[PDB]
């Protein structure tokens, strides 16, 4: 689940497959600007720490 | 093991030796951009921008 | 800890672009309409809307 | 040697506030800040690469910074990085910096222009380092234990790290249109410009010399410098040129490595 | 506190220090520090540079 321990999981350190669920969501850019706004729930590992 | 259109040359010895960048900067850049997915990209980068 | 990757936006002048799906972890893509961006020297994309 | 920085240029990005609460495009815009070092050493990222002079040569005094599709250089002194207190710069190479800062709720980086004008950019960043161990001491003693930790090293050897570079887009500029009398002039100097003036028949294409359209005013003509001889960077604040991207690679300096603390 | 100072004719500092509890809080419902690059536009008030 996003925001808690295990938001992203990898089967092994070198494993290529990755599962990510962090509620990443894009928003409309402000008029007359080039910035690509976005929002995302903070890391679950840094919270678990 | 890099490729240039229809070249398929080894990355350690690019065909533009020497001074690939100085002779043609744009050609060097577009050659490098076509080998980003190749595992031998870094050898090509080391050979393309090295000349005395 | 994860690391969000945000590629540079592709502003299309006098036209339109379509969303393309890809197999990336938690991938997100959207296309907006009616942008009129600005840069330091001026505003490109001659078409107003 | 190798000198990868001869195909890379500084760029002008957008800064939220330039030290006065106002927003403008500054050449010292701050990109992501990395702080995964245990001892508490940051890795800021400019948009103006420092340590290489304008002529692509290594130099401990000059720093390259973009100024209106034209590169100038500034003295390495006056490069001040700060927070609520004032930081100490440890390392320096290319875009990246190393620093050790006192706790604070922001940080700015600033260095003098050619005309001795400060160019600054501050980003909101909650900094609160905590030393490794079970005591929240401030500075190291003259008698204690040796606890392992990690930090950023000064070596710039092979690092196994990536930065994506892409070909810069066409920069629009309106200072080149000179309306004299029912005609326009397009300035030159090495920049092959693109134009699109919807005045009569087709008037599109590129050029390397002065032209006159002689038909309409400047309200339809446009100029877009198409400098295509060097990678710049893949930043969200700068547009992209091709639909499937082109992309590239260049290593970052200062890899992480193990040391010991007291 | 706060203090104001400027060099004299003899290049000596002339300062006066006054006690003042300063603690600003921005308009809105968030106690942020620096304006972002994506947000709303909440009206406020400020002093202007005009001398009219
Ligand atoms: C130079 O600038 C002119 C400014 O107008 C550009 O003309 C514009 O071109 C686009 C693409 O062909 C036109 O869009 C089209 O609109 C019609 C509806 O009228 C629609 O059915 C088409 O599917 C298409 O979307 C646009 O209308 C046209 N501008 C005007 C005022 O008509 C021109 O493309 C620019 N050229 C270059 C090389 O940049
Ligand atoms: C600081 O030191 C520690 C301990 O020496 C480093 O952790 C260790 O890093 C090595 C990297 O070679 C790891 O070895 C790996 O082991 C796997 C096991 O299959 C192997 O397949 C890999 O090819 C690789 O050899 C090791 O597991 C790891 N942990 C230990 C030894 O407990 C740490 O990386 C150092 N910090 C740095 C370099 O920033």
């Amino acid at each position: 689940q996003p925001g808690r321990f295990g938001d992203i999981q990898s089967r092994t350190v070198e494993s290529n497959d990755l599962y990510a669920n962090t509620a990443l969501k894009l928003a409309r850019p402000s008029p007359g600007m080039v910035h690509v706004p976005y929002t995302q729930t903070p890391s679950g590992f840094k919270y678990w720490l | 093991m890099c490729v240039l259109a229809n070249a398929t040359f080894p990355c350690f010895q690019p065909p533009c030796v020497p001074c690939c960048y100085e002779n043609n900067a744009e050609a060097t850049l577009r050659m490098l951009e076509d080998n980003v997915d190749r595992p031998g990209y870094y050898d090509l980068l080391q050979a393309a921008l090295t000349c005395r | 800890e994860y690391k969000t990757v945000v590629p540079s936006p592709y502003v299309k002048c006098c036209g339109a672009s379509e969303c393309s799906t890809k197999e990336k972890p938690d991938y997100q893509c959207k296309v907006y309409t009616g942008v009129y961006p600005f840069m330091w020297g001026g505003a490109y994309c001659f078409c107003d809307s | 040697h190798f000198n990868v920085y001869k195909a890379t240029r500084p760029y002008i990005a957008y800064c939220a506030d330039c030290g006065a609460g106002h927003s403008c495009h500054s050449p010292v815009a701050i990109e992501a800040v990395r702080s995964e070092a245990t001892d508490g050493m940051l890795k800021i990222q400019f948009s103006a690469q420092i340590g290489i002079d304008k002529s692509d040569n290594h130099d401990y005094t000059k720093i390259r910074y973009a100024d209106g599709h034209a590169i100038e250089n500034a003295v390495r002194s006056s490069l001040k990085v700060a927070t609520s207190g004032d930081c100490f710069v440890h390392g320096t190479m290319g875009h990246f910096i190393l620093a050790k800062c006192p706790p604070g709720e922001f940080l700015q980086v600033s260095i003098q222009d050619t005309r001795n004008a400060v160019r600054a950019c501050r980003i909101q960043y909650h900094h609160d380092p905590q030393p490794v161990g079970r005591e929240k001491f401030t500075i190291r003693p003259h008698y204690g234990k040796e606890i392992p930790c990690t930090t950023y090293q000064q070596t710039t050897a092979k690092t196994v790290e990536e930065i994506d570079m892409h070909m810069p887009p066409d920069t629009p500029d309106r200072t080149l249109l000179s309306q004299q009398s029912g005609n326009v002039k397009i300035t030159v100097g090495g920049k092959k410009v693109k134009y699109n003036c919807t005045c009569g028949t087709g008037n599109v294409g590129t050029t390397n010399s002065d032209m006159t359209i002689n038909t309409c005013l400047i309200e339809q003509c446009h100029v877009s410098v198409t400098d295509h001889k060097k990678w710049q960077f893949n930043s969200p604040f700068v547009p992209r040129a091709d639909e499937p991207a082109r992309k590239g690679k260049v290593h970052i300096p200062f890899p992480l490595d193990n040391i010991t603390c007291r």
